[PDB]
């Protein structure tokens, strides 16, 4: 990793756990969803070692330090959605009926069904995701996809719509999809725990993929923020 | 489902030993793993939650570690009250799944059984059935072989064994072997013998009686 | 202090249904979950399903789909498990388990409810003496043909405990249970002491005291 090992695998579009270390740049970004250094703006160098620990490390709690994986913000059981609610919250997400059990940031906020009268407060930019699944298949489970991403980011995620009101999901070249998402922070009240832009959200997802703590049941290749 | 694999399934240890029980998950469960203790005739008891948190009221000699797919329950200085069955459980995704369990028994020196044979009672004989009971009392290890002979003929399919849980005071096991025959078959034979093979006996021991003597 | 109290032991015929209850007390966390976990004789633990009474949201193990119904009465902090089309393989101890404010793991457990599924009907045992004959003697009582489990056995009203071994029951091909309880005593105490086994089968309201004399 410091010299002479796996240089032929750095940036090879295939994640190799043997090369997944900060020294080898998370296998040249292949293990961090194409995010070079998710901690690039983090002021303390050893934060990634404390990212995975299930405890608050205040020195690593800044937005630049990826909120110490929300362990300072969500200190107790509220860190995760109840496993008994997994199917229920995915089935009832954004169905136009307020489901109180799902009405928490860790469960996906019920896809905002309990906050229809609160105006959208979008983060800057668009979250772009390459998923190795065709658009039709991806949209067949779109509620599950958005609910899970909303639960992970602890905020509300939705498909960016075009002028014709259609979801901005494009074919990837037959082999996958290029998914465009917006982040609605209308329920994200602020210390800090809210992504101000799409790149911040992409870096956080890259940091989870880097420490092997991203459990998203979709063939997600890469993430980026775009204006 | 997520499959939980525990190792070992059975463990013999002595008071004061440092004991490790491992749990393997079929996929990553991050740190969402609990450890339970269960004693015979009792409900499970939570020892460790979320891989490494010691439950209050649980002694500090218990500690949990691991993440992802591999987890460890360590018991430092194993105490007499720690002899029980231990289970790991993933609390990550439903259906919640448990490991198969690890039974922890106390090691002890070898102890030969004292053997006793009971003829059927006259009270039972009236009902038309005959139960012949062979008792193997307070032995270690648990492994024992009991062979029934009726007038030198080796019996098969007509006996049932039962074994107690390990004794909390002397760490031994006891076993009963019951030979069941009709009163008709019992009355046509003389010599009823129980033969016991165990590690603490230099030679198999036979206890017998002659019907009507 | 959190306490979980379950309803009493049940005896059922194949094809019947059973409904078990579990009352929680001493809890302060509003969104606690109540779970049902079963344990077949000599086997491990199996989660059947769970409920969060505050929200009424339930989840079940797929293998129990259509046969299991989990409900709760939030006002009484009581969870219920109903299991239908009962088979002999459903014979088990059913535990109620509850999480707490700090984990989703099973922090609290009920005492368990034994559910016996069989074609057999409730019957008290026949008790026969196992007469005694290095100076150690053995005596006992054969506790035969009862249903369902459990049976308790004591010697001299619980004053004799040392050297006592009450064997786990064996299920006979007739569907009735059978066990022996033995005690080893000094040979010299046979002519100077009295030995009585006290057998209690609560399911049939049977209580039997049998004096065991040397033959
Ligand atoms: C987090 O870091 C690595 C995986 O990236 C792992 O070895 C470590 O044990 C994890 N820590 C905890 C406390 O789960
Ligand atoms: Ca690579
Ligand atoms: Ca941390
Ligand atoms: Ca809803
Ligand atoms: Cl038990
Ligand atoms: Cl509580």
């Amino acid at each position: 990793c410091p010299r002479a090992a796996c240089q032929a695998k750095r940036g090879d579009q295939r994640c190799d756990r043997e090369c997944n270390s900060p020294g080898c740049g998370w296998d040249g970004g292949d293990c961090s969803l194409s995010v070079g250094d998710p901690w690039r703006q983090c002021e303390a160098l050893q934060c990634w070692r404390l990212f995975n620990n299930s405890r608050c490390d205040p020195a690593c709690s800044s937005p630049a330090c990826l909120y110490d994986n929300f362990d300072c913000h969500a200190g107790g059981r509220e860190r995760t959605c109840n496993p008994v609610y997994e199917k229920y919250c995915a089935d009832h997400f954004a169905d136009g009926r307020c489901d109180q059990g799902c009405n928490t940031e860790e469960c996906g906020w019920d896809g905002l069904d309990c906050a229809s009268e609160v105006p959208a407060l979008l983060a800057r930019g668009v979250l772009v995701l390459t998923v190795l699944l065709p658009p039709e298949e991806l949209l067949r489970s779109s509620a599950d996809f958005l609910q899970r991403l909303s639960a992970i980011l602890r905020t509300s995620l939705r498909f960016r719509l075009d002028a014709h009101g259609q979801a901005m999901v494009f074919p990837y070249h037959v082999i996958g999809s290029v998914v465009m998402l917006e982040i609605d922070n209308r329920l994200c009240l602020q210390n800090d725990h809210c992504f101000p832009d799409a790149q911040s959200a992409a870096d956080y997802l890259g940091a989870l993929s880097a420490v092997e703590r991203l459990d998203f049941p979709y063939p997600l290749r890469d993430v980026r923020g775009e204006p | 489902d997520i499959q939980m694999t525990q190792s070992p399934s059975s463990l013999s240890a002595s008071v004061g030993d440092r004991v490790t029980i491992t749990c393997r998950a079929s996929q990553s469960i991050a740190s969402y793993l609990a450890w339970y203790q269960q004693k015979p005739g009792k409900a499970p008891k939570l020892l460790i939650y979320d891989a490494s948190n010691l439950q209050s009221g649980v002694p500090s000699r218990f500690s949990g570690s691991g993440s992802g797919t591999d987890f460890t329950l360590t018991i430092s200085s194993l105490q007499p009250e720690d002899f029980a069955t231990y289970y790991c459980q993933q609390a990550y995704k439903t259906p919640y799944t448990f490991g198969q369990g690890t039974k922890v028994e106390i090691k002890r020196t070898v102890a030969a059984p004292s053997v006793f044979i009971f003829p059927p009672s006259d009270e039972q004989l009236k009902s038309g059935t005959a139960s012949v009971v062979c008792l193997l009392n307070n032995f270690y290890p648990r492994e024992a072989k009991v062979q029934w002979k009726v007038d030198n003929a080796l019996q098969s399919g007509n006996s049932q064994e039962s074994v107690t849980e390990q004794d909390s005071k002397d760490s031994t096991y006891s076993l009963s072997s019951t030979l069941t025959l009709s009163k008709a078959d019992y009355e046509k034979h003389k010599v009823y013998a129980c033969e016991v093979t165990h590690q603490g006996l230099s030679s198999p021991v036979t206890k017998s009686f002659n019907r009507g003597e | 202090q959190v306490q979980l109290v379950q309803s009493g032991a049940e005896v059922k015929k194949p094809g019947s249904s059973v409904k078990v209850s579990c009352k929680a007390s001493g809890g302060t966390f509003r969104t606690y979950a109540m779970h049902w976990v079963r344990q077949a004789p000599g086997q491990g633990l199996e989660w059947m399903g769970g409920i969060v009474p505050y929200h009424g949201i339930t989840d079940y193990a797929q293998k129990f789909q259509g046969r299991v119904t989990i409900t709760a009465d939030e006002s009484t902090s009581t969870a219920y498990m109903e299991l239908s089309s009962l088979r002999s393989e459903d014979t088990a101890v059913y535990y109620c388990a509850r999480d707490d404010y700090s984990t989703y793991a099973f922090a609290y457990w009920g005492q368990g409810t034994l559910v016996t599924v069989s074609s057999a009907s409730t019957k008290g045992p026949s008790v026969f003496p196992l007469a005694p004959s290095g100076g150690t003697a053995a005596l006992g009582c054969l506790v035969k043909d009862y249903f369902p489990e459990p049976v308790t056995v004591s010697w001299n009203s619980g004053a004799l405990t040392s050297g006592v071994h009450t064997f786990p029951a064996v299920l006979q091909s007739s569907g009735l249970y059978s066990l022996s309880s033995v005690v080893t005593v000094p040979s010299s105490s046979l002519g100077t002491q009295t030995y009585i086994c006290n057998v209690n089968h609560k399911p049939s309201n049977t209580k039997v005291d049998k004096r065991v004399e040397p033959k």
